[PDB]
Order: C-alpha cells, then structure tokens, then sequence
C-alpha cells in the first residue's frame, strides 16, 4: 500500500563537449586527495542471500488452519 | 556572422562549437522551462467558462 | 568511357607485388628491386600535386591490402633493409587502404619500424604523402597514449621529434598560412601539456623566422581568446617569451601579460614587471609600457621605481603616477574647451522646451522628487572642469531649502564637478563645507574622495576622511567617510588604511548600512590576497544576518566586498573557499552565487554558465528564493561581456527569447540589467529591444521594476540620437507613469547619455580587450537596483557616484618631447582580419579622416600614414609616442 512517491527531480544535461575532458582531468585531481588524506570504507556482501536457502516449507499450524 | 578565418582552420571549429555550445543550452533552459511548472490555475474559472 | 590500351600501371603493378609473394622466397634479387621499382616510382606518381588521382596509390591495394597482409606480417624474418623498403612503400596508401578505422592502426605498416626519415621522400610534398597522415596520428592514436600516460614508449619518445620535425616543415616547404597549422598541430597533441610540445616549439620558432612570428602571434592570442581553464592557463604563458626571446618588439609587454597576471601567478607578471625593468632601452617603447601601469588597467606601482636611478630613467614613476595624469587633465583643459565646451552648457533642461506648447498649456509639474534630478543640470555636464562659481546657485539654494539625502546628494555633486583633481579641489570644497551639518558634510567630504580618486598621491590615506570617520556617534557621518577614501584608493592594494578602516567592520554598532557599504568600500580595494579580510566580514554576517531573515541590505552589499576581493581567477579554489565557509541557511546561501562567479569575470567556461541556469533555472518558487534566481542571472550578465561579441550575440539571443518572454519574476523584474552591464556602446538591436518592454510599461506590477529597466536603458555612453525614445517617453512620462517616484528616474536617463561630450570609456575593454578594472567600482550600482526603497533614501549615496572609473576617452595626442606633433591619423570601423592574404588591409570605412584629438567610437583601430612609422606599440592605446623615419626613396 505505497503510493508511489515519484520525483521528477532533474532533466540530464546532455551538453557532449569540451566537458568530456574536464570532467576526465577532474577524476585525476580526487586521485591527489581522496586516496592520500582518508577513505578506509568498506561494506560487507551475502549477509542477505544467507537467509534465504535455510527457509521454510514446515510451517506450524494451529487448528482451525488454513490452506490453499 | 563571424566565421572569418574563412579556411580549414581550428578556430572555425573552435568558434563554432562555441555556437553549438549557446544554442543546446537554450534549448536545454527552454526544456527545463516547460518542465518545472506545477502551477495549475487554468484559468482562475473566468477564461475557461 | 576511354579504357584500356594505355593501362600500364594497373597492369604490372597489378602483377610485380602479385608476383611478390611469388618472388620474396627463391628470388633474393626480384623481392628487393622490384620493391625498389615499386617504392620510387609509386614515390614519383606522388611528389606533383597536380595528379591527385594516383596511377598506383587506388590501383594496387585492391589486391595490395590483402597481400600487404600476408607481406608485411607472415614474412616474419624481416631483413634491415627490406623493411625499408617494404614500410616506405606501403604506409603511403595506408590512409585511403583503410576506411575510418584507420585511426587504431596507423601502425601496423608504419610502426614495424618507421624507416630512417621519412621526410625524405615526403619532403617537397605538402601533405599527401604523410602529413595530413601525421596529424591522423596526433589526433586519436597519441591522445589515447598521452590521456594518462605521456610518459611512454615509442608513441611518444620518436613521436615527440617526429612532431618536432614536421612542426618545423610546415613553415619549410612554401611558408604558406600552414604556419597556422603548427598550433593546429601544437595543441591537438598532448592538450594538456601543451608547453611541453610548445617548449620545443618555443625555441624552434625562435631559430625560425623573425618575420613570420606575427601572424602566428596573433593565431595564439585569437585562440587564446577562449579555451579551458588549464589551456588558457598554458598558451597564455607560451605566448610570453615570444617577443622577449625571438623578436624584441616587446612594447606589447605590460598590457598583453595583463593578460598573464592573474590566470597564471600574480608574482608572475610582476617578474615581468622585472622584465620590464630589465629592458629599459632607450625611452621611448619603454614611456609608453609605463604609460598604461597608472590609470589604463591598474594602479599600485609606485614602490618599484624608486631605485638607484632617479634621475629621468626612474623619475618616470611620479611623472606617470599624477603628471601625465595631469597632462590629461590638460586635455580637458585645453583640448577640450578648444573643441566644443564652455562652462555650462546647462541646457538639456532647456531641451525640454517643445513639451510645453504639446497638448495646450504646461507648468504642471511641481513634484519636490524632481529637483533631486535639477542637481544633474549642474552635476553630469561638469565633469572634466566644469567648475562653477554661483552656477551651482541652483544647488546652493536647493541645499538650504529641504532634502537632507538631497543636501548629502547636491553636496557629492560637487566632486563630480572638480574630478581628476588635486590642485584646488578641496579648496573648493571648504567654502561650501562649513555649514556644521550632518548631511552636508558627509556628502562633500565623500566627494572629497571623488576628486583626489586616481591620484592616490599624499593628500589624505588618513587626513581629512579618517578625521570625519573618527566623528562618529550618529548618521552619515558614520557612512560617507569611509566611502570615499576606499573609491580613491581603489586602484591600490595598499594593506595600512585596510587596517585602519577594518574596525569600522569590527565595532558592531549596528547601523546597518555603514557596515553593507564598508564590505563596498573595502572591496573596492583589494582583488587579490589579505583573507582576514574574509574573516573580518563573515564575522558580523553570522553575528548579524543569522539573526534575520529579512531585506537585502544584508545581501546586496555585505557578499559584494567578498567577490570584489576575489574577482578574475577561474581556479575554482576561491568558490571552495566561499561556499563552505558560509555553509548555512538558503537565505544566507543567496551569497553562494555572488563569491562564484565574480571570480568568473570573463572567458570561455561553458560548464558553469550551465550550472549558472540548470540549478535554480523556474521551479515557480513562490515568493522564497526569487532573489536568488536574479542574482543567479546577475552573474549571467558577466562572463558574456568580454569573449569579444562571440557570446555577445548569444546573450541577446537566449536572454530576449527565454526570460522576458518565457519567464516569471526572473524576467520581468530584473533580466533587463544584462543590456545595462553587456554594452555601453548603443546598437538598434537591443536599443529597440528595450522598449518593447517598455513602452508596454506592463503596469500591474510595482512599475517601477519596468522603470528600473528603464533608467539604465540609458547606460549606453557615447551620445546618441537616443533622445527621441527618452523625450518622447518623458512625455508619456510626465502624467501617466507617475512624477511623484520616476520624475527623476526619467531625466536621469535622460541626462547621463550626453554626461560630458566625451569621456564616455567605462566599458572594460582596453588596448584590444583587456579588462582595466574597473568592474569593481560599477558593479556595486547594478547590485544596488534590487530593486525599490532606494530611490528615495539609501541607494543615493550609491546611484550619483557609483562608478567612477572613466578612463580618459580619445587617442588624439602625439607626446613627441615637446608635445608639438598633431598627427595625420585615419579612423575606420574595427578590424576584422584573421588570416587573409599578407599583408592584410587592416580596416574598412576609410571616409573619416582627422589629425589631432579627434574621438573614439565604438569600432575604432585608428591608423596613421605619411612615414611616420608609428612604432611604439602597434596595437593602440591612448598615449602613443610617435618617431620620426622616412628612409625608403
């Protein structure tokens, strides 16, 4: 029961030039101060897979049961 | 009406992208001009009866 | 369709490489000199260029590809000289063997091993053989090595006098305008190290002409026009040492490394102010470098000239600094009373004279806001020695009578009258100071500062206008002093009085408007360094203005001084600095755009006028962040005004189309203070353009948002035939578009075109397109029409004596020692020569022909004959020098 908050939010610009490159070089300029100062962040995988192959398929049930 | 190195020369390439550049950009700011308007009056009831 | 019969060539070239793989094994002789044979005869249908179709190059290759497949390659024992044979012959049809996938493997023939130099059968040739192929090499193949990894193998280290050699062979073969393929050629490889390609340039074109450097000079200086900030940061200083190393015409120094100061290392061009005092030979080239370091781009260079030689060679700096200054104030003096002017004019007051006969009756009008624009009569047209004794009878009763802010206004009018002064001007001053007012005072002692503005000698850092300031317990008193002595030393970055007048910022008492006005006064000083500057302001701006939430005195002014002390570098450090110093609330964030894009003053940089519209471009915004989006359009008004009319056209194109026409209360309200910032010049364009909006004064908005669009309408200098729109609209705006708030509005657009005659030069363009600024002294004025409430009280401190930075106008003297000379001088419409035929008529409109102080214009390279050899220079500017040298009968 979501209603779907959407958010239109931004049109991309599409401005394909001299921008290629300057772009580029700034890419080169976080490789000076990003990885010389401080980034040591990390995440960890397959904790949310792990929980899904142990399931279920022995369901307890009380007495007025249902079933398909 | 500027394209006066009149040969095969990089600054008509460069003045002209220049052009290119100017143009999408209005055609970009007009985009975003249609698109972010959540006004709706439509015609405070008087032009539309 | 004649075929046939004569086909030799698509015969036995058709079988001689056919019978190659049939004569590379068990025929040592038939490998070699048939590819001999095939190499200098398929050389030899190359060298004319007048036989582009080859009998050989479109003939063999049908079958050649597929064997130079199985040739090259599969032969695998590659012998030392049969690979000099084999790569010779078959990396000239290579780029029309292959279609446009030819840009990856230009090396599989060629880069087996390029044999020996290359140029040795491609040397007479201009670019068939191999050199449009060189520079299909240096487009996609080095780029892809030189993106990250220029240090690198063979694909840069032969390739580097590979290029050297060819660079050299464009100006060796004909000499034809190919010298401007050398930057195309120079720039496409290795963009970013750009000097590193052109150190090796720089000194090949030192060795290589010394008439040919010029056209080539100003091939580098037309793309350094616009580029990106790091190439505008590279060929702006390759393009230095090229007078000072090849040739030595070296005159074209201190206003064209201007050009260098800022982008590059301010300490930089002041090593070419060293440069400059290296040079000191003899006087003449070297008068007329100095001539510009006073009043003509910046001031402040006062302390490196007084050395061990003051006796002329360093007595120059005194000269420049108030006596050439003076000299041009015997321009307006005696050239300029010659010419047209006697005291008072005093008569386009008197130009109102039909209106009273037009429709019955007049002497209707008798609102008391118009004789705040009766003071303009007397104020506008006495600049440059309008000097009036009892002429000023009209402010001299009018400053008795009522208008406290028009007693502070009549008395600042005053300095307008005596400007560029420092004989008599405050004696002028004294008689009409002694009234013991509050609003007398404090008008006259900041038109005090007004007339000793662009002296900055001794005649007060801290005598009359610190001895105001300290008089302090109450109004404008507490204001006007510390406003004039700031726009008097504005050409200096002088650090003591900065310090003597940053207690003003650190007192917190709270008069408002002192403290907005002190973040002017300051910023008109300084550009560049001093950041407790910065600490000083943004102390009492979270003290105060976190503590409201309210009008724009806070925000007009108290940003301001923070983008004037960093304006003109696209480092994108200062917005770094700015931004995340005043990390707050979005009305607090309103200043995230004024410290942006003042450093932003002008260039090519296409990716923030994006962000300077994609951001805040409508959203509707009701009634929240309106200012911000003006103010975000503000900084679109700049960055416009100097890539030389390349986005000129551009800026009236989209801002006439998107803002006043799809727009809201970003257009119209405030988007009309473009064509008051872009051009001061006037063109039927835009002059037409303007009352289309105007004559629909569209009335149901507070009007005077369209009247503001209408006062710098007229913010077009250099008198027109304009009058008919502002006459004829102050007809209409005499009853409708009420005289009670606009009467002055309307006759001080009305007065400001024809302000004097002539000094009509507040356009920021010097020499060619050189900034002078300059900006920091008009700016303030279209921050400060945001947008009502200072028509009455607070913006007339501002709307009289806003900008005043007027440089002088004409380049009409000749200065030859004694100053004798006139000239024979033919002024046309502007150049627009590029690369045409040598040599190149430099101009068009060739009617006009004067001798002496004859005027600027808009368009205007004026050029002189009769062997005179103008030499100085050779660009213009104002202060030309001008020998004597006749020997060519």
């Amino acid at each position: 029961e979501v209603p779907k908050e959407k958010e239109k939010e931004k049109v991309s610009t599409a401005v394909l030039s001299i921008t290629a490159k300057a772009k580029k070089k700034e890419k080169e300029k976080e490789k000076k101060e990003e990885e010389k100062m401080e980034v040591d962040e990390a995440e960890k995988k397959e904790e949310k897979e792990k929980k899904k192959e142990p399931e279920p398929n022995f369901q307890l049930l009380d007495n007025p049961a249902r079933v398909m | 009406p500027l394209v006066t190195p009149h040969t095969q020369c990089r600054l008509k390439l460069l003045k002209l992208e220049r052009i290119k550049d100017y143009l999408l950009m209005e055609e970009e700011f007009i985009r975003n001009q249609e698109q972010m308007k959540p006004l709706e009056e439509k015609q405070e009831e008087e032009r539309s009866k | 369709m004649e075929e046939g019969g004569r086909d030799k060539a698509p015969v036995q070239p058709q079988q001689s490489p056919a019978a190659a793989p049939g004569g590379t094994d068990e025929k040592p002789s038939g490998k070699e000199r048939r590819d001999a044979g095939d190499k200098d005869k398929e050389q030899e249908l190359s060298e004319e260029d007048k036989q582009l179709q080859d009998e050989l190059e479109m003939l063999v290759e049908r079958l050649g590809e597929k064997d130079t497949s199985l040739y090259r390659p599969a032969l695998e024992e590659l012998r030392r000289q049969i690979r000099s044979s084999t790569t010779s012959m078959t990396s000239v049809p290579k780029p029309l063997k292959f279609l446009r996938p030819h840009y990856g493997k230009l090396k599989e023939i060629y880069e087996n091993m390029a044999p020996g130099e290359n140029k040795r059968f491609a040397a007479d040739i201009i670019s068939v053989l191999a050199m449009t192929m060189s520079g299909e090499r240096e487009c996609l193949k080095y780029r892809l090595v030189g993106s990250q990894e220029e240090l690198a193998s063979w694909g840069h280290e032969y390739v580097r006098h590979l290029a050297g050699e060819v660079a050299k062979e464009w100006q060796e073969l004909d000499d034809a305008e190919k010298v401007q393929r050398e930057p195309l050629l120079t720039l496409v490889k290795e963009i970013v190290p750009y000097n590193m390609a052109h150190n090796a340039e720089h000194e090949a074109c030192d060795l290589l002409m010394e008439i040919e450097q010029v056209d080539m000079l100003e091939k580098d200086i037309d793309e350094n026009a616009y580029a990106k900030v790091c190439l505008y940061l590279t060929s702006c200083v390759n393009y230095v040492p090229e007078p000072e190393n090849s040739a030595l015409l070296r005159c074209a120094l201190g206003v064209f490394r201007k050009f260098s100061r800022f982008p590059e290392a301010l300490r930089l061009a002041l090593m070419l102010n060293d440069m400059e005092l290296v040079e000191d030979i003899f006087t003449s080239c070297k008068d007329v470098v100095v001539q510009k370091q006073m009043a003509f781009m910046l001031g402040r260079h006062g302390v490196f000239l007084e050395l061990s030689e003051d006796v002329e060679e360093y007595e120059d700096l005194t000269e420049i600094m108030s006596n050439v200054q003076l000299n041009s104030n015997f321009l307006a003096l005696a050239r300029e009373l010659d010419i047209m002017e006697p005291k008072v004019p005093d008569d386009i007051y008197k130009t109102h004279l039909e209106n009273n006969r037009f429709g019955g009756s007049g002497s209707q009008v008798d609102s008391a806001r118009m004789n705040l624009a009766s003071s303009f009569v007397n104020g506008f047209v006495n600049a440059a020695f309008g000097q009036d004794k009892l002429l000023t009878d009209d402010g001299n009763k009018w400053l008795y009578k009522n208008k406290d802010h028009g007693m502070l206004s009549a008395a600042a009018s005053l300095g307008m009258i005596l400007l560029w002064d420092v004989d008599g001007g405050l004696t002028q001053i004294d008689k009409y100071l002694y009234s013991s007012e509050d609003y007398i005072k404090s008008g006259a002692l900041l038109a005090c500062g007004i007339v000793n503005s662009g002296v900055r000698n001794e005649c007060d850092p801290a005598l009359a206008l610190l001895s105001d300031y300290v008089l302090h317990n109450s109004n404008t008193m507490r204001l006007g002093s510390i406003f004039g002595l700031g726009l008097a030393y504005a050409g200096s970055n002088r650090e003591d009085v900065l310090t003597l007048l940053l207690p003003v910022m650190g007192d917190s008492k709270s008069s408002m408007e002192v403290a907005g006005v002190t973040a002017l006064a300051c910023g008109m000083i300084a550009v560049g360094s001093c950041n407790g500057d910065v600490t000083s302001t943004i102390l009492q701006t979270i003290m105060e203005k976190s503590e409201t939430e309210l009008k724009d005195t806070y925000a007009r002014w108290l940003p301001l001084g923070l983008g004037l002390n960093h304006l003109g570098k696209g480092e994108a450090i200062e917005a770094i600095l700015a931004a995340l110093e005043v990390v707050s609330e979005p009305f607090r964030s309103f200043a995230n755009t004024l410290v942006d894009v003042c450093a932003y003053a002008g260039s090519g940089n296409v990716l923030k006028v994006q962000q300077l519209l994609h951001i805040c471009s409508e959203h509707f915004d009701s009634k929240e962040k309106e200012e911000d989006k003006d103010k975000k359009e503000k900084k679109d008004k700049d960055k416009k005004e100097a890539p030389a009319d390349m986005g000129a056209h551009q800026g009236v194109a989209v801002l006439g189309i998107a803002l006043i026409a799809m727009g809201e209360e970003i257009g119209a309200e405030m988007a009309l203070r473009t064509f008051g910032h872009l051009l001061r010049y006037g063109e039927p364009t835009l002059r037409r353009a303007v009352p289309l909006a105007l004559a629909l004064i569209s009335v149901s908005n507070p009007r005077l948002n369209i009247l503001d669009t209408l006062s710098k309408f007229s913010h077009d200098a250099d008198p027109e035939v304009s009058y008919n729109s502002i006459f004829a609209m102050g007809m209409v705006g005499s009853g409708t578009n009420n005289a009670r708030l606009a009467a002055m509005l309307r006759q001080l657009a009305q007065y400001h075109a024809k302000d004097p005659n002539n000094l009509f030069m507040v356009r920021l363009a010097q020499g060619l397109t050189h900034l002078g600024k300059g900006t920091l002294t008009l700016c303030p004025y279209h921050s400060d029409r945001q947008l009502m409430s200072q028509v009455a009280v607070a913006g007339l401190l501002t709307v009289l004596v806003s900008f005043l930075d007027v440089r002088n106008i004409i380049l009409g003297k000749s200065h030859y020692v004694l100053y004798g000379l006139v000239a024979a001088m033919q002024p046309r419409m502007l150049v627009t020569f590029d690369e045409e035929l040598r040599p190149l008529p430099v101009s068009v409109r060739v009617g006009q022909a004067v001798d002496v102080v004859g005027q600027a214009g808009k368009p205007k390279t004026i050029t002189g004959f009769q062997t005179h050899t103008t030499p100085v220079l050779l660009a213009h500017g104002e202060r030309a020098e001008l020998a004597t040298e006749e020997f060519l009968p």
